């Protein structure tokens, strides 16, 4: 099936330590690896038009919705002024906790750092990360490999 | 059906709010046409404007209405051109004697406050005023006024200036005292 | 993008407006005060999302709030806002 | 800028003063003519009479000379010119204060401008509509002013303008009794000065050049005694062209046209241009919402002055 969490194979909590021992046996023999989550940041035409409107603050007869002008910002750390405006307009209406978690995790959104290491290093939880994945779906590229 | 008039200008029927007999369609090439239902019932269009509105009516399903009838006064309509200017076409009429034959009397051009406007609509105000709520290509909605342009500034033998507007009824006077 | 002026819904001097985003996804109900030229006169009331691709829109004059929204997939949605 | 509400239900098109300056007549798209008077005691514009005139939007009205009575002509889009004489034995604000005189049905086109001739040429009249035909009507019968006979019928345009294209036509007489009869006639983008020749027929005398777009208004400056005639022109461009006309086959005297000045201050379309009594103040209205007054200082070149926004 589609690769889900390991807890969906364990029937009960009494079987949990022996199933984790089975998982350790599988990993120690090279049978089973981990499927890590990698995140890259993507910007569509609406964010670009909003950034152009903000820049102006300081075809046309039709509106096709299947002709997006997308763009993938490969390394958001070394982004330019317009691209950092694209990143900071990706978070516009989100609450303050999402703003803080986006600010603390912006430099790791390059498609190379697995999110398990981001969870360990940045002392965040999985519910916060799944909140940020659900609240930002069309802007975040999801990359899954070992 | 009461009548079936064959024409290729059959897109975006808009009834005139001041006269139900007059409606207005356009076509795939952008040819706007103001019609009369009595002429079709009995059959030419009452007016026709070659390449006035956007094209691709048959190919594209998601089209911005760049033409609105005037809900502030009769014999007027506004068109959106290139997302920058709005042309308020004022029409004149004459009856060859009940059906009024239309012709274009004056066109007034108003520059938009912001560019890249896709669609717009009227906001009626008091004293026959006009404001235009406009939606940009990025989805931003803003409000823009229509300026009071003086139509006639006649002087006098007493050096008195009389000003007439293109929008409202009242007449301004600058006396000499 | 569609802007549709709505009459016979407000008993006050305000004029109701209906809007569709250029991506054809949401229906926003507005209320524009006619006598104030500021950008804050356009009051956002409610936004009804979860539309596929809106091809047409119409409203009912007699009953306040009743808005029909058509779609390219084939489903007409009749709903209420006010 | 004290405003007074005229009371029309639609767009007021043409407002004209009379000779004495104490009466204004306003025509509008509500098919009504309203005559207002200025009381010497109240010092406010009060309505004298309002009556329905035409079956379409009245777009041009003009007063006659006061030595011929109280006559108001009226041009509308229903291809008619109606003449209105005032009988003073009627009540004000009743609709019967101004009596109809004639209907000039000769025009096969919606008329745009009507101007009465100067009083030394008789009780003449001018017409110009969307058919390119300039028509002159004379009141040759002195007993009744109801038989206005067509005298001259020119052809300014070769073909009438199309149904969907906008057009503008303006007229301006020469108010000088010491010069031959002239008539500044504006086509779509052509400005023509006519003359009455020795054969009794109008002839093309001079053409004002330039005018890259539609001409909205033509105003001849009043002949105060200077040796040069001045014509002001408002165009669909931002140009206020002032022409200096100096006068010296089958014409009484030839005449030359020199473009004195050309101003782009309006950044729009100069909708109306008008002169003073002495031809010293030029009032121009444009799409910038501004009414500009113009005067000639230190030379013949016209310079701007007070700008009135609306």
């Amino acid at each position: 099936d589609k690769p889900q969490a390991y807890s969906n194979i364990i029937p009960s909590r009494e079987h949990k330590p022996v199933y984790l021992n089975a998982l350790a046996w599988l990993i120690q023999y090279g049978y089973v690896t981990q499927l890590l989550t990698f995140i890259n940041i993507r910007v569509d035409k609406h964010i670009k038009m909003a950034v152009d409107e903000d820049l102006e603050k300081e075809f046309e007869y039709d509106d096709p919705e299947m002709q997006h002008d997308y763009t993938i910002i490969l390394e958001p750390e070394r982004a330019t002024a317009i691209e950092k405006r694209w990143l900071y307009r990706c978070i516009y209406g989100q609450p303050s906790d999402i703003q803080i978690l986006f600010n603390k995790l912006l430099k790791y959104f390059n498609g190379k750092v697995p999110m398990e290491l981001v969870i360990i290093k940045e002392e965040i939880s999985r519910h916060d990360l799944k909140k940020l994945l659900n609240a930002l779906d069309k802007y975040l590229i999801e990359i899954h490999h070992w | 059906p009461i009548y079936q008039h064959p024409t290729r200008l059959t897109y975006d029927i808009k009834l005139n709010p001041f006269n139900d007999w007059q409606f207005s369609t356009y076509g795939d090439d952008g040819t706007l046409a103001i019609w009369d239902r009595r002429k079709l019932s009995d059959a030419s269009p009452l007016l026709t404007f070659e390449k006035l509105v956007g094209s691709g009516a048959a190919s594209r399903k998601y089209m911005n209405s760049c033409f609105r009838w005037s809900c502030v006064r009769n014999n007027e309509f506004a068109t959106l051109h290139r997302g920058d200017t709005i042309k308020r076409w004022r029409l004149g009429y004459y009856c060859d004697s009940n059906i009024e034959n239309l012709f274009v009397s004056s066109v007034h051009d108003t520059n938009t406050m912001y560019d890249r406007v896709a669609t717009f609509d009227y906001i009626p105000r008091s004293n026959n005023g006009t404001s235009l709520i406009c939606m940009r290509q990025s989805g931003t909605i803003y409000r823009m006024p229509i300026s009071e342009v003086c139509s006639k500034a006649i002087l006098n033998n007493r050096n008195s200036l009389l000003l007439s507007n293109f929008e409202n009824t009242e007449i301004d006077e600058i006396r000499v005292n | 993008g569609l802007i549709k002026k709505v009459t016979h819904w407000s008993y006050d001097n305000l004029i109701d407006y209906l809007s569709v985003n250029p991506t054809r996804d949401e229906v926003t109900h507005y209320k524009v005060d006619p006598e104030n030229e500021s950008d804050e006169s356009i009051i956002k009331l409610h936004t009804v999302k979860d539309f596929g691709s809106i091809t047409c829109l119409d409203y009912s004059e007699s009953e306040i709030g009743m808005i029909g929204v058509g779609e390219k997939n084939g489903y007409l949605r009749i709903f209420n806002i006010s | 800028m004290q405003p007074f509400d005229s009371g029309h239900d639609d767009l007021v098109h043409d407002v004209v003063y009379d000779f004495y300056g104490r009466h204004v007549a306003t025509c509008s798209s509500d098919q009504h003519i309203k005559v207002f008077k200025l009381d010497k005691d109240t010092s406010n514009w009060e309505l004298s009479d309002s009556w329905r005139a035409h079956d379409s939007s009245i777009v041009a009205i003009d007063w006659a000379s006061p030595e011929y009575g109280r006559i108001i002509a009226s041009a509308s889009y229903d291809k008619t010119v109606k003449l209105w004489e005032e009988d003073p034995d009627q009540e004000e604000c009743s609709g019967r204060r101004w009596n109809k005189l004639c209907t000039l049905n000769d025009s096969k086109g919606s008329l745009y401008s009507v101007k009465f001739a100067p009083a030394h040429l008789g009780l003449k009249l001018a017409c110009l509509g969307n058919d390119g035909i300039l028509r002159l009507y004379d009141a040759l019968e002195p007993s009744d002013l109801r038989s206005w006979t067509l005298t001259s019928e020119m052809k300014v345009l070769s073909i009438p303008p199309a149904n969907h294209l906008q057009s503008d036509f303006c007229l301006s007489w020469c108010p000088s009794r010491f010069s031959p009869e002239k008539l500044a006639v504006s086509a779509l983008e052509q400005a023509i000065i006519y003359q009455r020749g020795k054969d009794g027929k109008l002839h093309v005398a001079a053409k004002l050049p330039g005018h890259k777009s539609l001409i909205r208004s033509i105003s001849w400056a009043p002949s105060i005694g200077r040796w040069y005639q001045l014509i002001a022109t408002g165009c669909k461009d931002g140009r206020i062209r002032i022409f200096k006309i100096t006068e010296k086959a089958e014409l009484q005297s030839n005449l030359q046209v020199e473009l004195l000045s050309e101003h782009d201050d309006h950044n729009g379309e100069v909708w109306s241009v008008s002169w003073n009594l002495t031809g010293t103040i030029l009032s121009s209205a444009g799409d910038d919402g501004k009414v500009r007054l113009w005067k000639a200082t230190y030379s013949n070149e016209f310079k701007c002055m007070s700008v009135i926004t609306a």
